[PDB]
């Protein structure tokens, strides 16, 4: 019966601003503390705001106050955060919570902001197999200098799944994101089987089909 | 502001194994510490509140206790479900803070990793930098030493590691290691060494350029 | 009432704590705090709010009186006084900030009346009855007191077999709390005392 369903989550800039919302069914928000916790890519979970009921009395972290607000409307029975002068550490999935049993018993399904100044799509280059070579080859893709997140891989449009790798994306020193897609195949297919990574960058409507070959020597 | 330290960070172990998971406030909490389960791409579920009550639907092998500023999570007896992350939680105070989670990972056998390296493309020597990838693949445990020799020189501060989460039906991971160059620094070597080494075991593969 | 009055006196020299909160009955809770009397500073100056379970957090209205200070307290509505679930309590300045917060057991801050009819004659056997009106009379602990020598009591045995001296009189005193590991509380006030001229 209790439901939280969130939405608003986006590509913003700083000096941008975002309205997350919560709405909330099967109990009254305003008869509740509510509380938005965030969750920065790979990382655990952070506090954000919470609201108080009746008097709708509002605290913050240090690393959001006189940026973000809590706020809520009782008719439309939801919570909201909004969100200004966005850095960087401000990308996570938010979640927001209701608070019962001392804790946060219900939950949001969780909606993603994404920070950015520039948006660049990736340069791809092969990690080509040795045909020379045992029976089994690795290949892949080197997907490079993208931002911001995410890519998707996929091989032979997604009819080649068994052995792929993608790693998680590395935020290089340069700023820009890469990773790579690998995956292991039969050596006697090099020469017959063709292999294509399909790099999907959404952000920059950006996609890369490159066929990966053993290299001529 | 209080810390919930939370210990260890990850941890293996097997079905049927005792877990337990600390998690220690640096000032009083009270007994205000909740524990909650996450899995890759959902949210959290509350497992445990007042730091030993079991939320409703929470199997009884999930149970929690306090001792001052020390609290403990225990799951009796590990069920193929409980391998998650978990975390702590004090609201004692109105600035809630989490711990940093501990990852409970599937045990299973060693495994050596087939080690495969890819010399720069062509194509990308063109842009002025080289990427020499080193893949690690379908090996347990996750700990290895993944170094890199240029003509027989020690790399260091110059490549970046990535590893995926454990396989789902094997249970094993996946590394790479990716080697950052100019092209003129790539051009003026010839030798190019990924050295993996896991317990007493060492295994280098190479390239030179050209060939 | 005089007996919240002088329960309350009672928990208020002891504390430790400022909010201090207690029960009866396990079917009732009081929660009540001072501070210093401020000219501007009524009830309305705070908000009492509480949550049980995960039920709808709730508001108590405060009331206050003159003490030795200020007194601030509130009566939590009988329906909200169930045992073994945590109640969460708050108390808010008009600002915002908090002032207090707790969780406590209600099954935890008992106190009781004190016992009666303490009773002593020569074998000396001290006997006496648990406090008037409350149940789980299983549940009491005792302490007895001689005149200065603390005795305790297992709980629910209301009577003490007590070395002395001859020609003597020896007063005796009996306090009661609700014994761990179930419950738990602060001690009553002490009986009405009684004299053996030994
Ligand atoms: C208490 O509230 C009244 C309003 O009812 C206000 O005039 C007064 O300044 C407040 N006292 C303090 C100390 O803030
Ligand atoms: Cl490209
Ligand atoms: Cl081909
Ligand atoms: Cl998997
Ligand atoms: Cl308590
Ligand atoms: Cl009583
Ligand atoms: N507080
Ligand atoms: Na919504
Ligand atoms: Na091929
Ligand atoms: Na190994
Ligand atoms: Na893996």
């Amino acid at each position: 019966e209790v439901q939280l369903v969130e939405s608003g989550g986006g590509l913003v800039q700083p000096g941008g601003s975002l309205r997350l919302s919560c709405a909330a069914s099967g109990f009254n928000l305003r008869s509740y503390y509510m509380h938005w916790v965030r969750q920065a890519p790979g990382k655990g979970l952070e506090w954000v705001a919470s609201i108080s009921p009746y008097y709708s009395y509002t605290y913050y972290a240090d690393s959001v106050k006189g940026r973000f607000t809590i706020s809520a409307d009782t008719s439309k029975n939801t919570a909201y955060l909004q969100m200004n002068s966005l850095r960087a550490e401000d990308t996570a999935v938010y979640y927001c919570a209701r608070h019962g049993y001392g804790a946060m018993d219900y939950w949001g399904q969780g909606t993603l902001v994404t920070v950015f100044n520039q948006i660049k799509g990736p340069s791809v280059f092969p990690l080509a197999p040795s045909s020379k070579s045992g029976g089994t080859a690795a290949l892949g893709c080197l997907v490079k200098d993208y931002f911001p997140e995410p890519v998707t891989v996929s091989w032979n449009s997604g009819a080649l799944t068994s052995g792929v790798h993608t790693f998680p994306a590395v935020l290089q020193s340069s700023g820009l994101y890469s990773l790579s897609s690998v995956v292991t195949v039969p050596s006697s297919s090099l020469g017959t089987q063709t292999y294509i990574c399909n790099v999907n960058h959404k952000p920059s409507n950006t996609k890369v089909d490159k066929k990966v070959e053993p290299k001529s020597c | 502001d209080i810390q919930m330290t939370q210990s260890p960070s990850s941890l293996s172990a097997s079905v049927g194994d005792r877990v337990t998971i600390t998690c220690r406030a640096s000032q009083s909490v009270s007994s205000a510490v909740a524990w909650y389960q996450q899995k890759p791409g959902k949210a959290p579920k509350l497992l445990i509140y007042s730091a030993s009550s079991l939320y409703s639907g929470v199997p009884s092998r999930f149970s929690g206790s306090r001792s001052g500023t020390d609290f403990t999570l225990t799951i009796s007896s590990l069920q193929p479900e409980d391998f998650a992350t978990y975390y702590c939680q004090q609201s004692s105070y109105s600035l809630i803070t989490f711990g940093q989670g501990t990852k409970v990972e599937i045990k299973r056998t060693v495994a050596a990793p087939s080690v495969f390296i890819f010399p720069p493309s062509d194509e990308q020597l063109k842009s002025g930098t080289a990427s020499v990838v080193c893949l690690l693949n379908n090996f347990y445990p996750r700990e290895a030493k993944v170094s890199w020799y240029v003509d027989n020189a020690l790399q260091s501060g110059n490549s970046q590691e990535s590893v995926t989460e454990q396989d789902s039906k094997d249970s094993t991971y996946s590394l790479s290691s990716t080697l950052t160059l100019s092209k003129a620094d790539y051009e003026k070597h010839k030798v190019y060494a990924c050295e993996v080494t896991q317990g007493t075991t060492s295994v280098t593969k190479s390239f030179n350029r050209g060939e | 009432d005089p007996k919240f009055e002088s329960k309350a006196a009672l928990l208020a020299a002891r504390g430790p704590e400022e909010l201090l909160c207690f029960t009866e009955r396990l079917e009732d809770l009081v929660c009540f705090w001072e501070e210093a009397a401020s000219a501007g500073v009524g009830p309305g100056n705070y908000s009492f709010s509480y949550q049980l379970e995960d039920e709808p957090w709730k508001l108590c209205r405060l009331h206050q009186a003159p003490t030795a200070a200020v007194r601030f307290w509130c009566s939590l509505p009988t329906a909200d006084t169930s045992s073994f679930v945590p109640l969460e309590l708050r108390v808010t300045a008009a600002s915002g900030a908090p002032r207090y917060h707790r969780v406590i057991h209600i099954n935890e801050v008992v106190l009781l009346d004190a016992p009666v009819g303490l009773v002593a004659r020569l074998a000396v056997v001290l006997r006496w009855l648990p406090p008037p009106e409350t149940p789980m009379t299983s549940h009491i602990r005792y302490e007895v007191d001689v005149s200065v020598q603390r005795v305790e009591i297992l709980e629910g045995r209301t009577e003490c077999v007590l070395n002395l001296r001859g020609r003597t009189r020896y007063t005796f005193a009996v306090r009661a709390r609700m014994a761990e590991p179930s419950f738990g509380g602060f001690w009553s006030a002490w009986s009405e005392p009684v004299s053996l001229l030994t």
